């Protein structure tokens, strides 16, 4: 007795034979009879032995009621055998390498002796066998034919002799194969043949059967009491009908039982859901009831706002509050607490429901209760949901780890509200709003889950995004444009100022304690800047940044004032500017809250957002705030203005129009007179910046609050506003105007077919105040619908790659080492290769690293003691800032446009540390002192050397142990970022104790910036790349859809993520640098350059071509002039006489003249690009000086030497080949553009300057080794989009490199942490080649993990594989335990826990 | 101008290998007419270990890469003279690597020397100096103790680490063989720069 | 003869490629159990992973100490706290935690399960209160 | 092509002395206060209003 | 000189078109055609 703890380890699959059906079978199915009356009947299907499932009995073999009974599985002898469902292809493979006579196989186990065990029995199936000879019994082997009727029949062709081969003919085949055979093609001994045909099989338990499935086992039991028990089959026994009627059907039952409705494709054959059905799909058992769960207690409802909540607290109304409880267990210390709950009981709020009393055993009604009078310890207290109490908040679709997050209850005892209400700076953290949103709320009851929900998921953990390591709440809306009117120098009632009692009235909702206005008179005027200092006194931070007000261009309209466009809080106190999206917004890195954040505490930041907003607000109380028609309404001037804008765009396009009329219009090398028109329009169209001139001036900035809302950043944009008051525009879909979709030539019934104007083509040339027209509102409806498309498939698209990309970085988790590893394979050596958290990082500029090698000396050499350490000092600070700059400069040169940038992401902002020290020191300016500056020297110096070791313990460090390298490397910035900041120049006022201290401070912050032993880092990477998915989708109408340059959806994305290959990629570009540095500058230069290496072949110069047999030393009719320039040719090439080995083959194509001109295309240059190109051929042409109206001519002549098949055929194979020689560029290059680049280059004084004039060529398809080739390209410096090119041409590392770039260009500006893509990169080339996101990656880098490929897709095939190969799936990760119904070993459950015996002996 | 890159870059690729060279250079011109009269040229190289590399640098029109039977006469004929022959290199064009009969020839030849490193190449991999390519971080073989006591104090198999191809570019001119250990020096964009180490597994062919 | 509740038909149709000898012995086929385990803590000075508890750790400490004092309640403290909560988190902070946290750092093939053993009460709390 | 990169700016006070500054956008806002007013764009190539 | 997009040079500019002005004249009728 007494079952102990214990945990599942590895899951063993096999294929289960009648053996085991017997062993592990608890009763034996004999009668069709289903139930006696109320109870089931002995020896049927519902046999109580089998598990119950009603409450009217008990189960019989284990004793146990519905609830506690997991079921038991049954035996059904079965009077003739089956084939297994699942194995019908390894029954077909076994049967076509063995002998059916003797069981020895026919194949030569010797040929297959190289192969790998999982497909030696394929590959010797793969071969005929068919009239092969026996070695042992001399028998020849039929051929197996698989009955196309159904699924399971099998039939033995021998030369025409047919006979069905039964289950138990099958049999007695396979049970004559030893397990020398089984090893030696590759199967494990668990894998016999034999086990594949059943003469008993599994009933399963009645727990996956409830009281249809079994009708099927009805008609299957009735079916088998049919068949003579004593049925002997034999090879060619002729049963006569009925037999074999009933074997196929029950055969069919059988099939029909486990594999009804799923395909598989090892399904061999042809023409009540089954058991395998349960599984697949999002409704199936493993997505729907593993993967996820229907849970108890929990609550949804719409949510709503609520300013007066902070932002980690939700609005709970009273109602749910009485309905979820909270489970306290009645301990010495908590009975006096919880007595006032048992005692109010569910009369009155807050009572309870139900008490489990010890004693008993059991839960008691609280009404029943009443002679109690108190409770006992040990006793189970169910009480109601209070104020303070933890509850999960979740928005589904659940993308972000903040989608669940863990608010403060607040129980809203209005019987009418029905609604969660959260403060509206909570909803950055669930992408929620208020139009209705519902979102799930459970309080955790169990203790352990209170503990996890109070310390570790609670939302001010979420306040920094672990996808862009920045805030994530701010002011909202509302609250940015009170900032803004609370801020602002003026008002239109001049200074902007308030009395002491409308000053108290600011901070009356702001739950903090209130400032004092003791020395204020009733008369005194306090400025919004007052009182914002009074509030972020309490946590002082320096902030110095322009606002969202303040925008360049507008400018030169309004009247800035100068207090009012440069923001400047120094500690804690607003000096000037107003505060805006820029400083107080959600989103806003650097920001005042991520400042609080950094120094004080995300907790902190909450409450400064809470009690920001509630100043705001109660500022707009008396401001006012509104927007009106009047708003958005230009004056008749401005409109006037706004029409000559409009007017003078439309007279730009009649200008193209005119050009295009009179045959103008000459599209450069690479596009057509379409295209290149097109591009013009598109130019044309496009508003001018004075466009804002006339709205500006309609508009009173100080007054307007549809300008107010844009300029702040509250809401809206620029073109907002633009297209509201002054004209919509061109409606671009895909980068391109609206296509003639209505006629041949028309867009719409509205336009004549042809029409030049641009109306006609989606320019929409009024506003949306004035109103649109009906052919207007169709173009603005179409550019609406492909919005809403894109917003509606965004959500698909995004969910699929979610999925795909969670399923192949769930198992990537830290280890103790920080390493990433998926079990015990490496992914990272070190996690995002810094061993930091997403949350705990900071943007910081390093000084150096722009410094020429004066001001580096002028900045940070020390002189002021001569010793060689400040030398040495010196030295060490300009070698990493030339370390830094080689390697930002090579991180360029495999890139497009990443350029360097002089701030990275740090654990640990030193400068801030010792500014905050320095303010806080009570000194300044320390007299000179060798000995202190020395010693401080050296302690940073030992301080920086012993860094690596915040990777290890103090242990190591105390010890002094080896560091490895790749610690070494993981602490170089932030030793770079300290012997910076720490330098001697700018610690000249700190003493050594204060050295001492912000070393410690450092130390501490880089501790605290590790990433915890145990993060599931593959989700958060899934998660942190998934959520720029769905944006990118949103802007899928701003991207090009046509061929060469499809970018529109995922297709970039999906080309990545799958690995797709060089040919399957739509959107491939390439980046070329000319091989000489002082040349790049010339744009001639590289135009040439671009327009030389574009693939031009024989067929784009092709108008048409025809094949001829006719020798020369007859004629088609057609083409008799034809001989007068011919001799033309002989007389003019006297050395290009016909060769004596002329054949009848030749072709004759007619050369395009309008492309060749537009190619700038020679006939000479076709002529030298197939005369020194093909060996077998004599080519010809006519005279070029062909005008409009005499073509060229290019008779191809062959020679025997090509067809030295059909002649006729092998003559059409070789006009292809000519037709597709390369006559001019690099083969895969469709387009060729000059782009300017920016790049950083040292100059001879060390400086690094950034430089706009550089030239190179982006092309349009890849093919890096055609680009290597060519002697005007840097070889050294090309970039291809291609992951597939770079993989097979550079190596995995490179490719890695080429994940993460495109990724990141994929996710855009607004993209992930680094390390995500880190992540994502890593995950995809652990192996050695570039695995994909889909089933095959998963397969080639987790083949063990059965549950985890199950639980991804196709779960039929991989069971049946695994059951094949005898799979051993180790239980690791998240999904393969989730599975098993056990919890994965991460995060809490990462590192196990003990009882400190000793401790608790001597501590009782 | 594949075959003018392979005769430039051919000799640095031996020179990185740290590899002597033997007999003599030839110009550009008599190296194309070896190359298309021969059908191949072929460079031999001595390692520091006193033994001896060959570099086979077939056309790609070459009867020997078109017919099975020369390649495997030629190998025969190459395999059967007195050189200690440490690896042998043969640099071929791209769908040579997909002609199976070839590469079924090579994994004979290789089964039939095993002390003799049989690898097969596209022209590719020596058309430009790969460890100069900015794109490639730095390779590195470490010795095998460095990577037993680097193994032994992350408490690691060499199985856990991350997997290279012995046909990985770098890892061809560095001379890399399967089992071995590759230090890298990657560039990061979160660290400024970070050093990994990967297992050497078996080439592609 | 109309029927409306149609299964829909499913497929599957990317193929995975996953990459003497007598009959069997009682060792080969069999054994499921898996070998026992030795537990071979590593030394206090040999030991390389973090001094300081992860937010994970310290939760769960935290959490399974309250569960404890949910069903027990001697308890060490000083101040009384009305909450098994507060009063595992007051225990983490004063260093009275009768708990210890290992960290398995592998498990060997030979059957060794080299553990990392660290007291809560010498250890970084990184906790907030 | 006409350039309209340039403002022209009309002191509204004619107690304002310099009564008339050409900028760029990106000078305005330190070159500019209330007393002025934009009066006009001026052409970069041409420099007609 | 510069004269592929300045044309404000004069003389060079009109050197090239008139020296150059009918090949362009007949390719641009060969191509609207
Ligand atoms: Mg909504
Ligand atoms: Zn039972
Ligand atoms: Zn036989």
């Amino acid at each position: 007795m007494e079952a102990g703890y214990a945990e599942i380890a590895a899951v063993q699959f096999n294929i289960a034979g009648d053996n085991d059906h017997k062993r592990q079978g608890v009763m034996e199915v004999t009668i069709s009879n289903l139930f006696e009356g109320t109870l089931p009947a002995e020896g049927g299907i519902y046999d109580a032995r089998m598990g119950t499932t009603d409450h009217h009995y008990k189960c019989i073999t284990c004793s146990h009621q519905r609830k506690q009974c997991m079921g038991h599985p049954g035996i059904l002898q079965m009077h003739a055998p089956v084939l297994q469902p699942l194995f019908i292809a390894e029954i077909r493979r076994w049967l076509r390498v063995i002998c059916l006579n003797c069981g020895a196989p026919i194949v030569d186990l010797k040929r297959y002796e190289h192969l790998i065990r999982p497909k030696r029995l394929i590959e010797a199936a793969s071969s005929q066998t068919e009239g092969k000879q026996c070695y042992v019994c001399k028998a020849v082997h039929p051929k197996i034919v698989k009955d196309s009727e159904d699924y399971f029949t099998f039939w033995a062709d021998q030369q025409g002799k047919i006979d069905k081969l039964y289950p138990q003919i099958i049999r007695e085949i396979f049970s004559r194969v030893t397990y020398d055979t089984v090893v030696k093609l590759g199967r494990s001994k668990n894998s016999h043949p034999e086990k594949l045909v059943l003469k008993a099989i599994q009933i399963p338990p009645i727990s996956i059967r409830p009281g249809d499935i079994n009708n099927v086992i009805q008609y299957l039991v009735r079916k088998n009491l049919l068949i003579p028990k004593d049925l002997q089959i034999v090879r060619g026994q002729k049963i006569p009908l009925n037999i074999d009627r009933n074997l196929q059907t029950i055969q069919q039952l059988y099939y029909n039982f486990l594999l009804d409705s799923v395909s598989t494709t090892a399904t061999q054959g042809g023409t009540a859901p089954s058991i395998m059905r349960r599984l697949p799909r999002k409704e199936g058992r493993i997505r729907k009831s593993l993967l996820g769960s229907q849970v108890w207690s929990i609550s949804r409802s719409t949510i709503c706002g609520n300013s007066d909540l902070h932002l980690d607290e939700v609005g709970y109304p009273i109602s749910f509050a009485r309905t979820l409880q909270v489970a306290e267990t009645v301990q010495h210390y908590n009975i006096n607490r919880l007595m006032p709950y048992f005692l109010n009981g569910k009369r009155q709020y807050p009572g309870c429901s139900r008490v489990y009393k010890q004693i008993t055993q059991s839960v008691h009604d609280i009404e029943g209760l009443k002679q109690d009078f108190r409770l006992e310890v040990g006793d189970i207290l169910y009480r109601d949901v209070v104020t303070g109490d933890v509850a999960f908040f979740n928005r589904q679709p659940s993308l972000e780890r903040s989608s669940i997050g863990v608010h403060r209850i607040v129980v809203l005892e209005n019987p009418k509200i029905s609604t969660f209400q959260m403060n509206v700076s909570a909803c950055a953290w669930y992408n929620a709003d208020f139009d209705g949103d519902q979102m799930n709320l459970w309080v955790p009851w169990s203790v352990m889950s209170r503990v996890e929900a109070e310390l570790l998921c609670s939302v001010r953990n979420w306040f920094i995004s672990t996808k862009s390591s920045g805030p994530v709440n701010g002011q909202v809306q509302d609250s940015t444009v009170g900032s803004f009117l609370l801020t602002r120098t003026n008002t239109p009632m001049g200074k902007n100022v308030m009395n002491k009692l409308h000053a108290m009235g600011l901070f009356q909702t702001t739950q903090t304690d209130p400032p004092c206005f003791a020395n204020y008179s009733p008369t005194d005027l306090l400025d919004g800047k007052s009182v914002v200092s009074m509030l972020l006194r309490q946590t002082p931070i320096n902030y110095q940044r322009a606002p969202t007000w303040y925008s360049e261009v507008y400018a030169p309209y309004m009247h800035y004032n100068k207090q009012d466009i440069s923001t400047q809080i120094r500690n804690g106190e607003l000096i000037e500017g107003v505060l805006d999206k820029k400083a107080v917004g959600a989103g806003s890195s650097g920001g005042i809250y991520h400042l609080i954040s950094r120094r004080y505490g995300p907790q902190q930041a909450l409450k400064m957002i809470f009690a920001t907003q509630q100043l705001a607000l109660n500022y707009v109380r008396n401001a006012g705030f509104t927007v009106s028609t009047a708003d958005m309404l230009l004056t008749p001037e401005a409109h006037q203005e706004v029409q000559e804008i409009i007017n003078e765009l439309l007279l730009e396009s009649e200008e193209i129009n005119n050009r295009l009329l009179h045959g103008d219009i000459m599209p450069p090398i690479g596009l057509t007179t379409h295209d290149f028109y097109e591009k013009l329009q598109l130019n044309a169209l496009k508003f001018p910046d004075r466009i804002l001139k006339p709205i500006m001036n309609s508009i009173n900035p100080e007054t307007n609050g549809l300008f107010q809302m844009v300029a702040t950043g509250a809401k809206g944009s620029n073109p907002n506003m633009i297209h509201i008051m002054a004209g919509i525009g061109q409606i671009e879909i895909n980068t391109q105007r609206i296509q003639p979709q209505f006629s041949f030539g028309r867009t719409l019934v509205y336009y004549p077919r042809f029409a030049l104007e641009a109306q006609a083509y989606g320019f929409i040339c009024n506003s949306y105040i004035a109103g649109l027209t009906s052919p207007e509102f169709i173009f603005g409806e179409m550019n609406g619908r492909f919005d809403l498309i894109n917003k509606a498939l965004s959500t698909s698209s995004t969910g699929y790659a979610n999925r795909k990309a969670i399923f192949g970085l769930q198992s990537c988790i830290v280890d103790y080492y920080r390493r990433v590893s998926i079990d015990t394979r490496l992914v990272q050596q070190l996690y995002g290769e810094d061993g930091l958290d997403a949350r705990q990082l900071e943007t910081v500029r390093f000084e150096t690293i722009m410094l020429s090698d004066q001001e580096l000396e002028d900045k940070f050499k020390y002189t002021g003691i001569q010793s060689p350490l400040f030398e040495e000092e010196f030295s060490r600070l300009k070698k990493d800032r030339d370390k830094y700059r080689q390697i930002f400069l090579n991180v360029e040169n495999f890139n497009f446009s990443q350029l360097l940038t002089d701030v990275r992401q740090v654990p640990v902002n030193v400068a801030s540390i010792v500014k905050n020290i320095l303010l806080s020191s009570t000194s300044g300016v320390l007299p000179f002192d060798e000995k202190s500056i020395l010693q401080k020297y050296a302690m940073v110096k030992t301080f920086c050397k012993n860094l690596p070791y915040v990777f290890i313990n103090n242990i190591q460090e105390r010890l002094q142990t080896p560091i490895p390298v790749y610690l070494k490397r993981a602490a170089s910035l932030m030793r770079m970022l300290i012997r910076i900041e720490l330098a001697t120049v700018k610690t000249l006022n700190i003493t050594c104790e204060q050295m001492s201290a912000i070393l410690d401070l450092i130390r501490l912050q880089y501790t605290q910036s590790l990433i915890n032993y145990g993060e599931a880092v593959g989700i958060l990477a899934a998660q942190s790349v998934s959520e720029p998915l769905t944006q990118y989708m949103l802007d899928s109408h701003h991207r090009s859809v046509a061929g060469g340059t499809n970018k529109s959806g995922i297709v970039r994305p999906q080309e990545i993520f799958s690995a797709k290959p060089v040919e399957a990629e739509q959107s491939s570009e390439m980046l070329l640098r000319l091989k000489n540095p002082e040349v790049e500058t010339n744009k001639t230069y590289a135009q040439e350059i671009a327009n030389s290496i574009e693939l031009i072949t024989f067929e784009r110069l092709i108008l048409q071509w025809h094949l001829l047999y006719e020798t020369y030393s007859v004629m088609y009719p057609d083409f008799a002039s034809d001989v007068e320039w011919m001799t033309d040719f002989l007389e003019n090439h006297p050395l290009l006489q016909p060769p004596e080995d002329i054949a009848n083959w030749c072709i004759r194509l007619e050369l395009n003249k309008t492309t060749m001109i537009l190619k700038s295309i020679s006939l000479e240059s076709i002529i030298n690009s197939l005369r020194a190109k093909h060996p077998n051929t004599y080519i010809m042409h006519s005279v070029e000086n062909t005008a409009s109206g005499i073509p060229i001519i290019i008779r191809i002549y062959l020679r025997e030497s090509a067809f030295r098949a059909t002649d006729e055929k092998i003559a059409v194979n070789v006009v292809d080949k000519l037709l597709n020689s390369t006559i001019r560029g690099i083969p895969g290059i469709k387009n060729a553009n000059v782009v300017k680049l920016m790049r950083h280059r040292v100059d001879a004084q060390g400086k690094l300057v950034r430089l706009d004039n550089i030239y190179a060529i982006k092309t349009n398809g890849t093919n890096i080794f055609g680009a290597m080739l060519d002697d005007n390209i840097d070889p050294y410096t090309i970039v291809s989009s291609s992951i597939g090119d770079t993989m097979e041409l550079y190596g995995i590392e490179a490719a890695r490199q080429k994940i993460i770039s495109e990724i990141r260009t994929v996710m855009g500006d607004k993209g992930p942490n680094h390390r995500h893509l880190l992540m994502y990169a890593d995950l995809m080339t652990r192996t050695g080649q570039v695995t994909s996101l889909e089933k095959a990656g998963l397969n080639a880098r987790e083949p063990s993990n059965v549950l985890l490929r199950m639980a991804l897709s196709s779960p039929v095939q991989v069971l049946t594989d695994a059951a094949v190969d005898s799979a051993v799936n180790p239980i690791y990760g998240i999904a393969a335990p989730t599975l098993m119904g056990s919890v994965p070993r991460i995060g809490t459950m990462y590192s196990d826990i003990i009882m400190d015996e000793k401790y608790i002996t001597e501590n009782y | 101008m594949a075959m003018q890159k392979l005769f430039t870059y051919i000799y640095e690729f031996i020179e990185y290998r740290k590899m002597v060279l033997l007999e003599e250079k030839v110009p550009y011109d008599k190296f194309v007419q070896m190359v298309l009269n021969t059908g191949f040229f072929r460079i031999n190289a001595e390692t520091l270990n006193h033994g001896i590399v060959s570099v086979f640098i077939f056309g790609a029109n070459g009867k020997y890469v078109h017919h099975g039977g020369d390649m495997r006469t030629l190998l025969t004929n190459t395999l059967n003279e007195k050189k200690h022959y440490e690896e042998l290199i043969l640099i071929v064009d791209k769908p040579v690597l997909s002609k199976k009969n070839i590469l079924d020839i090579i994994v004979e030849q290789r089964a039939a020397n095993p002390t003799i490193v049989i690898n097969i190449y596209p022209y590719h991999l020596f058309c430009i100096n790969i460890p100069k390519v900015s794109a490639i971080p730095k390779h590195k073989l470490i010795t095998q103790e460095e990577a037993q006591e680097f193994l032994g104090r992350e408490y690691l198999q060499p199985q856990d680490l991350m997997q290279i191809s012995a046909s990985d570019p770098p890892v061809v001119w560095l001379g890399g063989r399967p089992g071995d250990f590759v230090q890298i020096e990657r560039p990061s964009e979160t660290a400024m720069h970070a050093v990994v180490i990967r297992f050497i597994t078996k080439s592609k062919i | 003869l109309i029927m409306d509740d149609l299964v829909e038909e499913y497929v599957e149709t990317e193929e995975e490629n996953l990459v003497e000898i007598v009959e069997s012995p009682s060792i080969c086929e069999g054994f499921v159990q898996a070998s026992s385990q030795t537990l071979v803590i590593i030394p206090d000075n040999e030991r390389i992973t973090s001094n300081v508890l992860t937010t994970f750790e310290a939760t769960r400490l935290v959490a399974v100490r309250a569960q404890q004092l949910a069903i027990n309640g001697s308890t060490m403290l000083k101040k009384k706290y009305s909450s098994p909560i507060d009063i595992a988190k007051q225990e983490l902070f004063n260093r009275k935690i009768p708990l210890l946290v290992m960290r398995c750092i592998k498990v060997t093939p030979e059957g060794q399960k080299i553990v990392e053993i660290w007291n809560p009460r010498e250890m970084g709390i990184p906790l907030l209160d | 092509p006409h350039k309209w990169t340039i403002y022209v700016y009309k002191a509204v006070d004619s107690s304002q002395k310099p009564a008339e500054i050409e900028v760029t956008r990106k000078d305005v806002i330190k070159k500019i206060d209330n007393h002025y007013a934009l009066a006009d764009l001026r052409c970069s190539v041409c420099h007609v209003l | 000189l510069f004269t592929y997009i300045i044309y404000d040079h004069l003389s060079q500019p009109e050197l090239v078109h008139d020296y150059y002005n009918n090949y362009k004249d007949q390719y641009d009728k060969e191509k609207m055609s």
